[PDB]
């Protein structure tokens, strides 16, 4: 059932859920920026995924309860719904972590006005993963950022494994130019419709 | 047409865009935008106050301002829980009101496809009959060409041999048409299945989004 999940190898795990929220932010979908698979970008501590203590960030979920996770034939809402559905027992997943983990690193910039930013951030060990993005304000993020896109820098300040209070403060500062370094997963495709 | 009809599948997304659902879906969408207008004003108001107070209080980040900013990161998340509960409440309500009517539209749209195919099948039969009528004419005209009342035995025998060819063609095309009909109808049965389950998954997802948020919004702040 439960395995070791060594990187760069597909390991089939059996994770006990029992109607409990998994608490993960995933990216995937045909209408999504991540079109090459489903990848965890954030794990919440109160959820069952952190309760499993086996899934770090940038792990490609290829299968989920005997269901191959192909992002090409599913909308982003359908992939997100997989992780936000009730499950009675241990869920069977095929997970593919890598060393080095496959990822593309790009950058973003803009100027701020006062109009808030419209991003709900959840600090991670990697950065600050976007949990909710408001459309209709500051259109640049609308065409570049998404729920699941992790922010690793702000005003030149890295957000790697930082306390909650510090990230809140420096994001609250605004008042001018802005610059964020982002990381999006571009994994090797590993399924078929 | 020349190729067989290919029907677009009847999904939940396709129904929203149908003509009958419009009088209902517009009113539902209208309710959401007003309530979202109510929500949008309130976060704007809460953002003004929070962003106006945080300007007061440096890079020490060890002071007694930690309980103050997580006071903000507490009250704002409590408000957002209230917002999203109001939203999910309305969405589920919209599903209950429209639920029976949407089942009805899918049945009616699918019925339309059945009639479309039925008509297509009717034209195919008329086409076969035309081909066969010309066949009968070609056999009579050819009997007038050759010679051997003394030669009428071969034409009647050709007629006995064509009715058999005709009766078989009608038999086999009906078989093909009936399979097309059965396949189409099965498509519809699966559509009704995936419609019902997608709605069930939606509601469940709301339940689990709602539940997970209580221990998650504490780990989130708004920028």
């Amino acid at each position: 059932a439960t395995a070791e999940i060594k990187p760069n190898k597909k390991i089939l795990i059996e994770l006990k859920v029992e109607k409990k929220p998994m608490g993960v932010i995933v990216c995937g979908g045909k209408n999504n920026h991540v079109t090459t698979g489903c990848v965890i970008t954030h794990v919440y501590p109160e959820g069952q995924v952190a309760a499993d203590k086996r899934l770090k960030i940038f792990d490609h979920i290829c299968d989920i309860n005997g269901t191959p996770i192909h992002v090409g034939s599913m909308t982003t809402l359908k992939v997100h719904q997989l992780f936000h559905t009730t499950y009675e027992k241990a869920v069977t997943l095929t997970v593919f972590r890598a060393d080095p983990p496959e990822l593309e690193k790009f950058n973003v910039d803009l100027m701020k006005k006062a109009k808030e930013l419209g991003l709900s951030l959840s600090p991670n060990e990697i950065g600050c993963t976007i949990a909710d993005l408001i459309q209709g304000q500051y259109p640049e993020i609308d065409s570049k950022l998404q729920r699941g896109d992790i922010i690793t820098k702000f005003n030149g300040d890295a957000l790697e494994g930082l306390p909650f209070q510090v990230c809140y403060a420096l994001f609250k500062g605004a008042n001018g130019k802005v610059s964020m370094e982002v990381t999006r997963p571009k994994p090797t495709l590993r399924t078929e419709a | 047409a020349e190729p067989p009809l290919v029907f677009e599948p009847v999904t939940l997304e396709s129904l929203r865009q149908e003509a009958g659902f419009q009088a209902v879906g517009a009113a539902q969408i209208a309710e959401l935008d007003t309530l979202r207008a109510a929500h949008a004003a309130e976060r704007t108001s809460v953002q003004k106050t929070q962003n106006a107070a945080i300007d007061k209080l440096d890079i020490r980040n060890d002071a007694n301002i930690k309980n103050s900013i997580n006071d903000q990161t507490k009250q704002w998340t409590d408000m957002i829980a209230r917002h999203r509960k109001e939203e999910w409440d309305m969405l589920r309500q919209h599903v209950q009101d429209s639920q029976d009517a949407m089942k009805a539209l899918m049945l009616t749209v699918q019925a339309a496809q059945i009639k479309q195919l039925e008509d297509r099948h009717a034209r195919d039969i008329k086409d076969l009959n035309a081909k066969q009528a010309k066949m009968s004419a070609d056999t009579a005209k050819e009997v007038q060409n050759d010679k051997t009342n003394e030669k009428d035995r071969r034409l009647r025998e050709k007629r006995q041999n064509n009715v058999k060819r005709f009766m078989e063609e009608k038999k086999q095309i009906g078989v093909k048409q009936g399979r097309a009909m059965e396949k189409l109808k099965l498509a519809h049965s699966k559509q009704i299945e995936e419609f019902s389950t997608d709605v069930q998954k939606l509601m469940d997802m709301y339940k689990i989004e709602e539940e997970a948020y209580k221990t998650q919004g504490k780990t989130e702040f708004y920028a």
